C-alpha cells in the first residue's frame, strides 16, 4: 500500500543520459537555420501574443523558454555568451550539442562517459594552446583608423539589400563608432529609429536623440522648427486644463461659485505655466500629455513644449544634454535644463520628427534609416548591429583570429594530429571532437544553399598544405582566405566558446537522472 | 515554461504548409480581385453584416491565428497607407511566388536561391516596364485633367459609382486640384475632409471649397444665412468650451433657497446674466456662434433680436476642421475671446436640399484653401459609405499620378509584358535564377488569368491571346475585357495604372515571399 514517490517522477540509467541528448539535439535543430549572417530566421510567437522575428541566437533561445532541465543549460551558456562577447550566441548552442551528438555512438559502444567528458576536457587545453598562435595582434599594422572601419563594414553590410548602397552606410557605420568613447564602446548607445517611407539611400545619422513627433492636435505648424541654443526642461508631470477626453465636476452651492471654479482651475494651471515662463526655458519635456491651454500659452510665448514623451527615450534626452528631470514647476534649479547646439524638426520620412542634433555632452547617439517598408528596415538595423558589434570587438581586442570557419578548421586540422600522438581511448574521442568541430563551417555552408560536400572537401584540402587562413566566401562560393576578406573576430569568441561549449557539453552528459518534482 | 500548448514546424513540413496555408488564404480575394470579383459577407463581432469584395476590408476582418497568413495582412497593412489600391493583388501576386517557390523547392532548390532569384527577376521587370511607361502631365495641361478625369471613371467602374460616375469622377479631380500646387505636388488625404449622408439621389454629391457639417441652428426663428454685415471683415465665428449663460452644474443642481434674500437675488442676477453673456458676442466682434454646451430659451432670444445664430454640441474632431479652414481657435472661457481667435471665412450659410429635413451649413472662402470637405450623398446607407471608399480609392489613384507622371497601362496588360522579358532573359542567365525566372514569369501570369476567371473567360485561353497580340504585333499594352468593352487594346479604352503604383505593388509582394523562405522554423506557443 506504500509508495516510494508521491506523484515525484524519477527516471535513471544509459538510456537517460541518451535522452537528454535528444532532447539538446531538438533544441539544437531549432537553432541550426540561425547559424551565419545568411541563416534563416525562426518564427517566434511568445505567450504574450507577440510574435518576433531574428536570427540573434541570444533573443531567439530566451523566447523559447525550454522546460528540459538538461536541455536549460544551453540557455545558460547563452547568457554567458552574450554577456563576456554579446554575438555568436548561435554557434555556442550548435557546437555544445554537436559534442554530445557525436558522444552518442559512445554511449552504445559502453565507453564511460567519465573517460567520454575527459576526452574532450584534454581536446579543449589542446585547442587554447593552437587559440593562442592564432591570436594576430594588429592595431595600426598596414592599416589606419578610418580604412579599418571601411574595409571591414563593407564585408559585413556584403551580400544584403544594402550592398549596393553600403556605400553611404559605411560613412554613417564609422561615424557612428567615432562619436563615442573608443575606450568603451556600447552598440545600445547608438540608436536606431525605424522610419517608414522614403528610399534606402537617404538615411541620415544624427549625433542627439529623435522623438516620434506625437502631435495629432490642430493648432501646430506655427514656430520656428530650428532653434539655436534652446534651455530644454524635463517635466514629470502633466499640465493641462481641459483635456482631449476626462473632465472634472464642479459642485457648488453657489450660481457665481460655479465660474470661480473654473477659473480656479485655469490660474492653477496658468501659474505653473509661468513658472517655466520665469525659468526661460525654450523646450518642454514630459512623460505626461500637455493640454491645450499650455501649447496655446507656450506657442504665444514662443516655447516649444512635446507632451507624451516616452520614458525611455527621455532617459537618453538626460544622457544628451546633460539635464536632469524635476518633478515640478517650481523649485526647477538650474542644472535641470540643458542646452545643446541645434534643435531642427524635418520632414525626413514623409513625416515631421523632432530630433535633438550636436550635442556636445551627449554619451549617446541615434541612426534614422528609411525604407519602403519597416520589416526590410529591420532587417538592416540587425545588419547594422552586427557591424557595430565587430568594431566593438575590434577596439577593446586588438587580438584577431580569421573568422567565417578559417580559425574553427585550424583547430579541428591540429587535434586530428594530434590524436596520432596520443595513444589510448584519448585518440578516438579527440578525433570525434575534430570531427565534431566540422559542424560550424558545414552548417554556414548548408544555410547560404552552398554544397556541403564540395566545399568543405575543397576546404579540407587546400588548408592542410599549409595555408592556415583559408575561410569560407560569403559572397561568390568558393574557399578563400577571410583575414584578405577581412572577415574578423577576436580571440575571445575562439576562448569563450570552446569553454562555454564544453561546460554545457560535460555538464549535461554528467547527469545521470532527471528528478522532477511535482507540486 | 509551459511546455504544453506550444507547436513547431522545422525541416520538411515547415516548407509545405506555409505555402499551403497561404495558398488557402489568398484563395479567397483571388475570386474577388478584379472589376467583376465576387463580393464576400463579412459578419462583424456585433454581429453586424457586411457585404464588400475589397482585399484589404477581407484581411482586416479576419482574425486567425496563422503566423503566415498575418504576414499576408502585414503586406496589405502597408500596401494601404503608402498606395490604397492594390491591397487585394499584392497579396495574390505574392501567392503565385509562393506557389511557384514550392514547386522549386520540390525540385531540390535551395529557399535562398529562389529568394535571390526573385530579387534579380524583379530588378529585371521593373527595368523593362520602366522603358515602356508614357507621360500623360506633357504638353498640354488640359489635356492631363482630361487622361485624369477618364483615369478616375476606370477605377469608379466597379462601384455602384458607375451609374452616375461621370460627376463623381468630376469630384475626385476637383479635389486634388483645390489641396494640390502645381509646384509642391504633395497630396495630403487628410486635407481632403470624406463626409457624406442619406436622402436624396446620388448625383447631388458636390465639393465644398470649406468645411460642411449637418446642423440645425438652435432656434428655428434665427436667420439661414449669414452675411459679410456690410463692408466687416468676413465673417467672424466663435468656437467656445463654455455656453453663454448664468452656469448651470452639469451632474446635480439641488440649490437649496432658505429664505427669500437669496431668491430675490438669484432672480436678479441669472436674469442679467442673459444679457452679459451676450455682449460677450458683441465684444469680440463675432457673427456665428458655436459651442460645446446648449443654450436656454431666453439666450435663442437673446442671440435672436441681436441677428447672431447659435449652433450647440459639435463634437470636437468637427471644430478642429472649423479652426484650420477659418483659422480659428477652440477658446476655453469667454475671457479669452478676442478678434484674432475668431474664424475668418467669407460667407455662412444654411442651405436647402430639395424636401429634407437635414438642411446642413456651410462655410465658404472664395479663394483656394488648404483643406475641403468631400460631400458624398445618397439614396441608401450602404451607397453613401460605398460612395465614401470608392472616392477614397479615386484619391489614392489620383495622388500617384501627380506625384509621378510615369504611366503604365494596366487590366493584365502589364503584367504579361513584364512576363515576356523575363522568360527571354531567362536563357541568357544560365544559372539555378533560370528555374526562378521562369517560375516568375509564370508567376505574373497568374494576375491576368485570375482576371480572366473572374470575367468568365478561360484563364489559359486569354494568357496565350494576350501574349500572341503582343509578339506579332508589338509589347504595346493590351488588356481583357473584363470589364466588356468592345476589345482589348486598353490604350484605346484609357485604362491606366500608376506606375508607382505597380512598382510597389511587384517589390513588397517579392519582398514578403522571400521572408516566407527566410523562415525554416516556427515556434507558438499558448495565449497567456
Amino acid at each position: 500500500i506504500v509508495v516510494l514517490k508521491e506523484g515525484t517522477d524519477a527516471s535513471q540509467g544509459k538510456g537517460q543520459i541518451i535522452s537528454n541528448i535528444n532532447a539538446c539535439v531538438a533544441v539544437q535543430e531549432a537553432l541550426k537555420p540561425t547559424l551565419g549572417p545568411l541563416g534563416s530566421d525562426i518564427l517566434i510567437v511568445t505567450s504574450n501574443q507577440k510574435t518576433t522575428i531574428s536570427n540573434d541566437g541570444a533573443t531567439i533561445l530566451k523566447l523559447l523558454d525550454v522546460v528540459h532541465p538538461a536541455a536549460k543549460t544551453l540557455v545558460d551558456i547563452s547568457r554567458a555568451q552574450d554577456a563576456e562577447v554579446g554575438d555568436g550566441t548561435t554557434s555556442v548552442t550548435i557546437l555544445a550539442g554537436e559534442l554530445m551528438k557525436e558522444a552518442k555512438p559512445f554511449l552504445e559502444e559502453g565507453i564511460s562517459s567519465h573517460l567520454i567528458m575527459k576526452g574532450y576536457r584534454k581536446a579543449v587545453s589542446l585547442a587554447v594552446e593552437k587559440i593562442n598562435e592564432l591570436a594576430v595582434d594588429i592595431t595600426s599594422e598596414k592599416s589606419s583608423g578610418r580604412e579599418l572601419l571601411e574595409r571591414c563594414a563593407r564585408t559585413a553590410m556584403s551580400s544584403k539589400l544594402i550592398h549596393n548602397n553600403a556605400d553611404f552606410f559605411v560613412k554613417m557605420c564609422v561615424d557612428a563608432v567615432l562619436s563615442l568613447d573608443r575606450n568603451d564602446l556600447d552598440d545600445k548607445l547608438i540608436g536606431i529609429k525605424k522610419i517608414p517611407g522614403g528610399a534606402m539611400e537617404e538615411s541620415l545619422f544624427i549625433n542627439g536623440v529623435a522623438f516620434k513627433k506625437t502631435f495629432s492636435y490642430a493648432g501646430f505648424e506655427q514656430q520656428p522648427k530650428k532653434f539655436n541654443n534652446p534651455k530644454i526642461l524635463s517635466l514629470n508631470v502633466e499640465l493641462e486644463l481641459k483635456a482631449e477626453k476626462d473632465n472634472a465636476e464642479v459642485r457648488v452651492e453657489h450660481v457665481e461659485d460655479y465660474q470661480a471654479i473654473v477659473d480656479a482651475e485655469w490660474q492653477l494651471i496658468f501659474e505653473k505655466l509661468r513658472q517655466v515662463e520665469e525659468t526661460g526655458a525654450n523646450i518642454v519635456l514630459s512623460k505626461l500629455p500637455i493640454g491645450d491651454l499650455a501649447t496655446q500659452f507656450f506657442a504665444d510665448r514662443n516655447i516649444f513644449c512635446a507632451g507624451r514623451v516616452s520614458a525611455d527615450d527621455m532617459n537618453r534626452v538626460i544622457q544628451a544634454v546633460g539635464g536632469s528631470i524635476q518633478s515640478t514647476t517650481s523649485d526647477i534649479k538650474p542644472e535641470h535644463l540643458g542646452t545643446c547646439a541645434l534643435f531642427e524638426e524635418m520632414q525626413i520620412g514623409s513625416e515631421r520628427y523632432n530630433l535633438f542634433q550636436g550635442c556636445p555632452q551627449a554619451k549617446t547617439c541615434t541612426l534614422l534609416l528609411r525604407g519602403g517598408a519597416e520589416q526590410v528596415i529591420a532587417e538592416v538595423e540587425r545588419s547594422l548591429h552586427d557591424a557595430i558589434m565587430i568594431v566593438k570587438r575590434a577596439l577593446q581586442n586588438k587580438l584577431i583570429v580569421a573568422g567565417g570557419g578559417a580559425t574553427e578548421m585550424e583547430v579541428s586540422k591540429c587535434l586530428r594530429d594530434y590524436s596520432k600522438t596520443i595513444a589510448g581511448k584519448q585518440q578516438m574521442i579527440i578525433n570525434a571532437f575534430a570531427k565534431a568541430l566540422e559542424v560550424i563551417p558545414r552548417q554556414l555552408c548548408e544555410n547560404a544553399g552552398f554544397d556541403a560536400i564540395e566545399i568543405l572537401n575543397k576546404l579540407r584540402l587546400a588548408h592542410s598544405k599549409g595555408e592556415k587562413w583559408y575561410g569560407v566566401v560569403f559572397e561568390t562560393e568558393n574557399i578563400g582566405d577571410n583575414f584578405a576578406k577581412f572577415v574578423w573576430e577576436p580571440a575571445l569568441v575562439k576562448i569563450n566558446a570552446l569553454n562555454s561549449a564544453t561546460e554545457a557539453t560535460n555538464l549535461i552528459l554528467s547527469v545521470d537522472e532527471t528528478i522532477t518534482n511535482k507540486g | 515554461k509551459d511546455q504544453g500548448n506550444k507547436k513547431r514546424q522545422h525541416g520538411l513540413e515547415a516548407k509545405k504548409s506555409h505555402i499551403l496555408a497561404a495558398r488557402s488564404v489568398a484563395s479567397i480575394i483571388k475570386t474577388s480581385l478584379g472589376p467583376r470579383g465576387l463580393d464576400k459577407i463579412l459578419i462583424s463581432p456585433d454581429g453586424e453584416i457586411t457585404i464588400t469584395n475589397d482585399g484589404a476590408t477581407i484581411l482586416s476582418q479576419m482574425e486567425l491565428d496563422n503566423e503566415i497568413a498575418k504576414l499576408l495582412v502585414q503586406l496589405s497593412k502597408s500596401q494601404d497607407d503608402e498606395i490604397g489600391d492594390g491591397t487585394t493583388g499584392v497579396v495574390v501576386l505574392a501567392s503565385a511566388l509562393l506557389d511557384q517557390a514550392l514547386e522549386l523547392i520540390q525540385k531540390g532548390i535551395h529557399p535562398i536561391k529562389i529568394a535571390n532569384g526573385f530579387d534579380e527577376a524583379a530588378k529585371l521587370a521593373i527595368s523593362k516596364l520602366e522603358e515602356t511607361c508614357d507621360d500623360i502631365s506633357a504638353s498640354n495641361d488640359e489635356l492631363f485633367r482630361d487622361f485624369l478625369l477618364r483615369a478616375a471613371k476606370t477605377s469608379l467602374g466597379s462601384k455602384i459609382v458607375s451609374k452616375d460616375h461621370d460627376r463623381f469622377a468630376e469630384m475626385a479631380v476637383e479635389a486634388v486640384i483645390n489641396v494640390m500646387d502645381k509646384d509642391r505636388k504633395d497630396v495630403d488625404f487628410d486635407l481632403i475632409k470624406m463626409q457624406g449622408r442619406v436622402g436624396g439621389s446620388i448625383s447631388d454629391s458636390k465639393l465644398i471649397n470649406g468645411v460642411i457639417l449637418d446642423k440645425d441652428f438652435s432656434h428655428p426663428q434665427m436667420p439661414k444665412c449669414v452675411l459679410p454685415k456690410e463692408g466687416s471683415d468676413g465673417v467672424k465665428l466663435a468656437i467656445l468650451t463654455c455656453p453663454f449663460e448664468p452656469p448651470k452644474p452639469k451632474t446635480k443642481h439641488k440649490l437649496d433657497i432658505s429664505s427669500v434674500e437669496e431668491y430675490q437675488k438669484l432672480q436678479t442676477y441669472e436674469q442679467d446674466k442673459f444679457k452679459e453673456m451676450i455682449d460677450d458676442v458683441k465684444k469680440a466682434g463675432a457673427d456665428v456662434v458655436i459651442c460645446q454646451w446648449g443654450f436656454d430659451d431666453e439666450a435663442n432670444h437673446l442671440l435672436l433680436q441681436n441677428d447672431l445664430p447659435a449652433v450647440r454640441w459639435v463634437g470636437g474632431q468637427e471644430l478642429e476642421h472649423i479652426a484650420i479652414s477659418t483659422n480659428g481657435r477652440i477658446v476655453p472661457r469667454f475671457q479669452d475671446l478676442s478678434k484674432d481667435k475668431l474664424g475668418t471665412c467669407s460667407r455662412i450659410y444654411e442651405q436647402e436640399f430639395g424636401t429634407t429635413k437635414d438642411r446642413m451649413l456651410i462655410i465658404e472662402q472664395s479663394k483656394e484653401t488648404k483643406t475641403v470637405t468631400c460631400f458624398v450623398r445618397g439614396s441608401n446607407k450602404m451607397i453613401v459609405d460605398e460612395a465614401e471608399r470608392a472616392l477614397h480609392d479615386s484619391l489614392c489613384v489620383v495622388r500617384n499620378l501627380v506625384k509621378d507622371s510615369r504611366v503604365v497601362y494596366g487590366g493584365g496588360a502589364a503584367e504579361v509584358t513584364m512576363s515576356l522579358a523575363v522568360s527571354e532573359e531567362a536563357d541568357k542567365q544560365r544559372g539555378i535564377d533560370q528555374y526562378a525566372f521562369r517560375g516568375f514569369a509564370q508567376a505574373l501570369d497568374t494576375i491576368p488569368m485570375t482576371l480572366a476567371e473572374n470575367s468568365g473567360l478561360d484563364p489559359i485561353g486569354t494568357l496565350s491571346t494576350l501574349k500572341s497580340k503582343q509578339l506579332k504585333e508589338k509589347i504595346s499594352n493590351i488588356g481583357v475585357d473584363c470589364l466588356g468593352y468592345g476589345s482589348n487594346d486598353m490604350k484605346e479604352l484609357f485604362v491606366v495604372d500608376p506606375f508607382i503604383g505597380k512598382k510597389q505593388q511587384i517589390l513588397l509582394a517579392t519582398q514578403l515571399c522571400r521572408m516566407i523562405l527566410k523562415i525554416d522554423n516556427v515556434i507558438i506557443s499558448g495565449k497567456d
